[PDB]
């Protein structure tokens, strides 16, 4: 489990920053996104032009232009990011939690941690010589 | 785009064709979109570096050559192998932990371990209950297929005739000269070629040698320098001229 | 056995080069990042303004050109901006202290000699010297 | 784990207070920020001067002028702070959690705490 190389560590932290961008854009996109629309008409000096329109109709043409003539990629950018970064999390997470080769790794790290742990390998690694150990680490090494 | 141009079928309801429409948020989505793809190209670029190591320097037995070249470097030469690519990932973690694994794996090392298991798992009451026999105090690893001699053997000086059929001990510990009562030695079905200064110990100790059923190669040559031997037992020298 | 482990440590470390070079590169990019940002941020503080004027291309849709524009929040961004860079300059001064410690006395071998002079004090004199820079960090904790 | 010097401790507290200001400005900047604009026109006494505008024209010139004629630093100040303080926290945390030198540290503090615990060296140190 602590066998992962460095680039898979970068994959984890870049992954969680990536989904943090996703949840930021999704939240902001829900509560603050709108569109402002008003018609182009032509295609004591300065006075304000006036339209005979209404707050009603502004909200209506807001919804019509916002649904129709706006790009779906700008509509659904955080959802593509969110779903798509879960593809990446499913890559590394699913590769490691594949069942049978995960059993290979679990068995492997169990004998690996004991293989770090054995002080007889400290002894036998450390060196016609003698030296008498005790019993049960012999059994453990058996 | 920040500022889009809308033109829809609304004119019977509001009476206008074209709508200048500002989207107040596209600059924010634009900058974090560019920040997003910047994050992805850094991400997948490192993934390409993983692939470049996958095709550049990674095989199925390359770490096995690191084991055995490391073992020739580590003075315990002949080490077997178990799968290298998972071992390659821990080779990228540290070769120190690779060194722990191979040094445990060598059969000379675990041979020494089970030899020590023999050394603390033959006890004084065992050979104590194997002491006195036909004429004298005679001990048997004879017909017992033991892999090594116990070290409590040279504990108990009461022994006089030792019986050592079927044992792979090429070496005897030098502390065997503590057995000053031992003078008759049975060394058959074995190849004890001690290579220790204990031969001078038994140069002035013993008088009887038994080399039964021993073939042409398995006659320990350096052993017969002890010039106080008096009787010799050479059954099974199936020898031509 | 722990003495054998220390003897193993004495072998495999080989005076710890990668943790020194890694630590040195990460603290030096931290310092130059600090200098870079305090440059442009002090260059942009006065560009925060409460009340700005506006002259855009909106004449055809409204009929006007210039707009008095009050931003109701710039005083709040201004006070936590100046408060912010006060926090940053305190942080970067600490970064300078670490870099001056690096350049002043800490080396590959300086705590090697602390072992040797401290062993001349502790009167078990002839002691060898495992790796100093990590030991300098513990020398920063305590000589105990 | 407790091999960190004291100045990295103050680095940690400066880091978390720093991004606490960042998330404060980010939250406040999203949910409350707007701009108020109105035209300069000339360039029984007091009456109300009046314009001829509608509500969303006013909202439109808010959006257009807010995007165009305002400094990006004044816009994205908490985001530059938030991203930039992640660079600092990533530096110190990166050095501690680079893999192979983390194996060096984990290995060393392992044997070092054993050296702290050894009662013979307590005794032989006491003599």
């Amino acid at each position: 489990r602590i066998l992962k190389p460095w680039w898979d560590v970068f994959t984890d932290y870049i992954s969680i920053v990536m989904l943090m961008i996703a949840v930021f854009g999704g939240t902001l996109q829900v509560t603050q996104d709108k569109m402002i629309c008003l018609p182009c008409k032509w295609v004591t000096g300065p006075t304000g032009i006036k339209y005979d329109l209404d707050r009603h109709q502004y909200n209506y043409v807001d919804a019509v232009c916002y649904e129709n003539r706006l790009h779906w990629f700008a509509k659904y950018f955080p959802y593509l990011v969110l779903l798509h970064t879960l593809i990446f999390l499913a890559c590394s997470n699913f590769w490691f939690k594949f069942p049978r080769t995960s059993s290979k790794l679990e068995h492997f790290v169990s004998i690996l941690l004991k293989c770090f742990d054995s002080p007889w390998t400290t002894r036998a690694l450390s060196e016609s010589e003698t030296g008498v150990l005790d019993k049960k680490e012999g059994e453990q090494a058996k | 785009k920040f500022d889009v141009d809308c033109t829809v079928d609304i004119e019977s309801l509001t009476g206008y064709r074209t709508y200048r429409c500002a989207h107040p948020l596209a600059t924010l989505f634009k900058i974090l979109a560019s920040f997003y793809i910047s994050l992805v190209i850094f991400y997948g670029l490192i993934c390409m570096y993983t692939l470049w190591w996958m095709l550049r320097r990674s095989l199925k037995k390359y770490s096995f050559e690191s084991i055995r070249e490391e073992s020739s470097y580590s003075d315990i030469p002949d080490v077997k192998n178990d799968f290298a690519f998972m071992l390659h990932l821990i080779d990228q973690y540290d070769p120190l932990y690779s060194k722990r694994f191979a040094v445990f794996l060598s059969e000379v090392s675990e041979n020494k371990l089970r030899q020590l298991n023999l050394n603390n798992e033959w006890t004084l009451d065992k050979l104590r209950q194997r002491l006195t026999k036909n004429a004298q105090d005679k001990l048997e690893l004879h017909l017992f297929m033991l892999s090594g001699i116990p070290d409590t053997v040279f504990d108990l000086v009461e022994l006089e005739v030792l019986k050592l059929e079927l044992i792979p001990d090429v070496t005897i510990p030098p502390s065997i000269a503590q057995l000053t009562g031992l003078k008759e030695l049975w060394l058959y079905h074995t190849a004890a070629k001690i290579e220790a200064p204990a031969l001078a110990f038994l140069r002035e100790n013993l008088r009887a040698l038994h080399i039964k059923f021993t073939d042409i190669k398995e006659i320990p040559l350096w052993i017969y320098s002890l010039k106080t031997l008096e009787e010799l037992h050479l059954t099974g020298n199936l020898s031509a001229e | 056995a722990l003495f054998e482990k220390v003897k193993k440590f004495r072998t495999h470390v080989e005076e710890g080069d990668i943790v020194y070079r890694l630590y040195m590169r990460q603290t030096i990019i931290k310092v130059i990042k600090f200098i870079l940002i305090i440059c442009y941020t002090v260059y942009y503080v006065h560009n925060i303004k409460f009340d700005v004027d506006c002259t855009v291309d909106i004449e055809s849709l409204t009929g006007y050109r210039t707009y008095r524009c009050a931003h109701p929040l710039a005083t709040l961004f201004k006070i936590l901006a100046s408060f912010y860079i006060s926090l940053v300059i305190f942080y970067g001064l600490i970064c300078m202290y670490t870099l001056w410690w690096m350049l002043r006395r800490s080396l590959k071998k300086y705590s090697f000699e602390s072992i040797r002079e401290e062993s001349s004090y502790s009167d078990i004199p002839d002691v060898k010297n495992d790796f100093a820079f990590m030991l300098h960090l513990i020398d920063q904790y305590d000589p105990l």
